[PDB]
RNA sequence: CUUUGCUCCACACAAUAUAGAUGGAUACGAAUAAGGCGUCCUUGUGGCGUCGCUGAACCAUAGCAGGCUAGCAACGGUGCACUUGGCGGAAAGGCCUUGGGUGCUUGCUGGCGAAUUGCAAUGUCAUUUUGCGUGGGGAUAAAUCAUUUGUAUACGACUUAG
RNA sequence: GUGUGGCCUAUCGAUCCUUUAGUCCCUCGGAAUUUGAGGCUAGAGGUGCCAGAAAAGUUACCACAGGGAUAACUGGCUUGU
RNA sequence: GAUGCCCUGACGAGUAGGCAGGCGUGGAGGUCAGUGACGAAGCCUAGACCGUAAGGUCGGGUCGAACGGCCUCUAGUGCAG
RNA sequence: UUAGUGGGCCAUUUUUGGUAAGCAGAACUGGCGAUGCGGGAUGAACCGAACGUAGAGUUAAGGUGCCGGAAUACACGCUCAU
RNA sequence: UUGGCGAGAGACCGAUAGCGAACAAGUACAGUGAUGGAAAGAUGAAAAGAACUUUGAAAAGAGAGUGAAAAAGUACGUGAAAUUGUUGAAAGGGAAGGGCAUUUGAUCAGGCCAGCAUCAGUUUUGGUGGCAGGAUAAAUCCAUAGGAAUGUAGCUUGCCUCGGUAAGUAUUAUAGCCUGUGGGAAUACUGCCAGCUGGGACUGAGGACUGCGACGUAAGUCAAGGAUGCUGGCAUAAUGGUUAUAUGCCGCCCGUCUUGAAACACGGACCAAGGAGUCUAACGUCUAUGCGAGUGUUUGGGUGUAAAACCCAUACGCGUAAUGAAAGUGAACGUAGGUUGGGGCCUCGCAAGAGGUGCACAAUCGACCGAUCCUGAUGUCUUCGGAUGGAUUUGAGUAAG
């Protein structure tokens, strides 16, 4: 016998692996996996495991998020990197020049990165170019933005979203939600 | 593969422990102490034979 | 009294299968704050001596698993078969004894043999039970059913008779 | 300075409905005015089974689902009596 | 065969329950130009082999007309009550 | 995000009712339930110890006349019960 | 449009299924009646459905024959199990069955079984050596001072089986002992050794090399990152498997509800076959996939090799805006804010670090939109309008989708 202090046989709870049985993804996993094992560079790392996230892990990330990173100071001029799909945004008018690494881009973007004079690429392209992450800038879409997000932790006087099909004056804003039909919340 | 007990196996011993070859040789494990010629006080005894 | 059936003995030849051979179950009785053995005599609940302190004994024990031979010394030891007389009924089935015969003798001294089972392999040696075939002896019935009885009885059983 | 009831620790009440106070504000959906009705904010009318059904018995003529979660024997623990 | 191969260390009880990887059945798409009257399927078999196991495979007997492996799809898909 | 559960019961210690109960009710911990294994002859809960399949060694608790693996061990006393 | 008539189909069922009904089935049969309502498919290609002989009163048997086959005979494809007969094998003192192990018998498929030596890993049991400590063991022993009694010699009395002694006395004498003090060792006990050796048992994972060492002047060698060498017998039921039996020890009956079941709790005599988380509408989380500020061809139209596949306009749904009961109003002071963290990237450093930039995400303070409560400008159908500025108020909001 042993007092074991923690739980056995405790798999490590990240993913390993996409879950996806898409061919070309698995190729850029052999691809990253070799880097990632064969440099020291932190990048490699990073990318690998973002291209094992789940669609509601890999929020799309818009064209004007791209936009507004390169306003950092210093950045012009880097490889914007986006392991996921990149989307257009009509609400910004001037887009800069630059190279955009993604794993896919709506029609959309694609049009409006190169009209500007950039460069849309894959994965496996910013490899060739930039193998230790080189003068990269990796960006995320807004995971919390999502509509089912609104609904979790939902509780007397936390604030969020009731789960309700039908909306309007008769949906649940009576008792419960007035001082004036028993209590507020 | 298999761990090799010094205490049994010399060859591992010595590959551990290099000075091992020389307490041996000088068989330090059987060094005689350098006689000396103190006695107790009156009073330690006294006390240890007291009823 | 004819499938030559039964039995005993001897001898083969098969099988059988072992509650477990592998030098020897080696005989007083009684006491234990007492005895054993030897010895002596006034024979005793005797005198004297001696022993124990475990069988760690005693006996047996050498030889091709024990061969083939030649002598010496004793006339002892021992096996087998056969005889003589006796004792043993607790479950005697054994103990002892006479006599001659025939082997063996490591009591002592010789000669010849042994190999190759290959550097070990139980390396086979005992003991049951039964069959079967040879030769030699020996013996020459019952019970049951059916019938019958009523001292017996549900049926079997029992008790009678032929 | 003290004072948003009682020196402190108990002394009390949802939804629906009615009713009052407030704003004199929103609505009556073809367009107006005036009544009426309907809303919004704050109270009261009460649920004491007090998180709040609107509710009398009998069955030996009895029924069904179940219960050894539970009585009416024995047995067992206990031994007051 | 990278879902591969390999190195190192630790660990292993389990009802209710959860999840995972597998085995088996009827039928569907694909494939093996698969098996078969020179014997398909079924059934019997203190004969053999593989798998921790669900199960799979082979021999012998019986028999007489169909049936399987693999990649997928699908369910009226596994019994001791 | 979702399952099962929402009858519990026992031991040591603290503890209430009760003459008491293998009774009723609480506290803290450990257990049984859900759990085999060695021991307590036997036994849900006690003692030891928690379990992949095997080999060797050593032990726990409990034992070593015989049943039965292991000293009819050693040592000082006590005890004879119709 | 679950009827009638005529058609075509199916990832449907395959005789306990599928309609109750594959068949002389709404039949046979039950009930006074309304009604209730089964079971039951398969010889063979072909009856070629067994002439004839023989036994028997006959049914039938035995032959003969037909047939590819009667191991197809109408009691008819295959022909399971429960349950049964015969034969064979085996065991059996108040159940049987089961587990671990081996003996014995039977049976069966494809190198097998051992011995010694030298090693390594783990371990068990002996022999023996060197050291350390302690009151530098204590003792014994030796020397010396003092002492007494369970008083040795001697002596004195009394007994005198005539040395047996009884009592005095005497402190080493013809025995000895005790205590103290000195002296020199030894031994026990405890501990240590990178001291040396013998015996026994279990294991031999791994599979080119690569390491750390040791020993040697090197060459190399080695017990140093896991067993080799040498030898024998057998080559088949010999080892082993299976199976039956025997023997030792162990083993209550499953399923279930239950704090607690072997229970004197419930279901279960046996066997076959059937037999229980399904489909749908609308949904939550999560995951995959397509496209992405959009998305969704399938109501319908076009077309077709015809329920398929292919193509498509306008709408409509959800989403891209909230908030308020409503009338309504409706999201940038700013680099779409500040602060604190923050992966990654950039610069400088051998590196540690230092600095810059910091997406996602977390906490916090603001700002923006709607509601509520205040404030109430310029104006003016003089009661409308509602600027501006506020507030421990509020929203399922905005803040590069
Ligand atoms: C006794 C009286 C009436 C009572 C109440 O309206 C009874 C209602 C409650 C409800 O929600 N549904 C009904 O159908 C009955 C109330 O409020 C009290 C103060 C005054
Ligand atoms: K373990
Ligand atoms: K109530
Ligand atoms: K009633
Ligand atoms: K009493
Ligand atoms: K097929
Ligand atoms: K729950
Ligand atoms: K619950
Ligand atoms: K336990
Ligand atoms: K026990
Ligand atoms: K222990
Ligand atoms: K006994
Ligand atoms: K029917
Ligand atoms: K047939
Ligand atoms: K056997
Ligand atoms: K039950
Ligand atoms: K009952
Ligand atoms: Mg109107
Ligand atoms: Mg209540
Ligand atoms: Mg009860
Ligand atoms: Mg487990
Ligand atoms: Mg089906
Ligand atoms: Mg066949
Ligand atoms: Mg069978
Ligand atoms: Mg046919
Ligand atoms: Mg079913
Ligand atoms: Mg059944
Ligand atoms: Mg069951
Ligand atoms: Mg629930
Ligand atoms: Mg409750
Ligand atoms: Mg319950
Ligand atoms: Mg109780
Ligand atoms: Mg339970
Ligand atoms: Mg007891
Ligand atoms: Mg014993
Ligand atoms: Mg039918
Ligand atoms: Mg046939
Ligand atoms: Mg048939
Ligand atoms: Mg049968
Ligand atoms: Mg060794
Ligand atoms: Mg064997
Ligand atoms: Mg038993
Ligand atoms: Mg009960
Ligand atoms: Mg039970
Ligand atoms: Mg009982
Ligand atoms: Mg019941
Ligand atoms: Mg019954
Ligand atoms: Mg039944
Ligand atoms: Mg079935």
């Amino acid at each position: 016998g042993i007092d074991h202090t923690s739980k056995q046989h405790k798999r490590s709870g990240h993913r390993t692996a996409p879950k996806s049985d898409n061919v070309y993804l698995k190729l850029l996993v052999k691809l990253y996996t070799f880097l990632a094992r064969r440099t020291d560079a932190p990048f490699n790392k990073v990318v690998l495991k973002a291209l094992f996230l789940s669609k509601i892990n890999r929020p799309p990330v818009s064209v004007s998020r791209i936009a507004r990173a390169l306003k950092q100071e210093g950045a012009a001029n880097k490889t914007v990197v986006v392991v996921g799909t990149v989307t257009d945004d009509a609400r910004i008018f001037e887009f800069p020049k630059t190279t955009v690494a993604a794993l896919r881009f709506t029609a959309g973007a694609r049009a409006k990165i190169v009209k500007a004079g950039g460069e849309c690429i894959t994965l496996d392209q910013l490899a060739v170019r930039a193998p230790k992450g080189q003068n990269t800038l990796i960006l995320r879409g807004p995971r919390n933005s999502r509509e089912a997000v609104r609904h979790f932790g939902m509780g007397p006087h936390k604030g969020k979203a009731p789960r309700i099909l039908s909306t309007g004056r008769k949906f649940e804003r009576a008792r419960g939600r007035r001082r004036s039909k028993g209590f507020k919340v | 593969v298999l761990k090799k007990n010094p205490l049994k196996n010399k060859q591992v011993l010595l590959r551990l422990n290099p000075y091992a070859k020389v307490f041996a040789a000088e068989k330090l494990g059987s060094k005689k102490a350098e006689k000396t010629g103190t006695k107790p006080a009156a009073v330690f005894t006294e006390t240890l034979k007291h009823d």
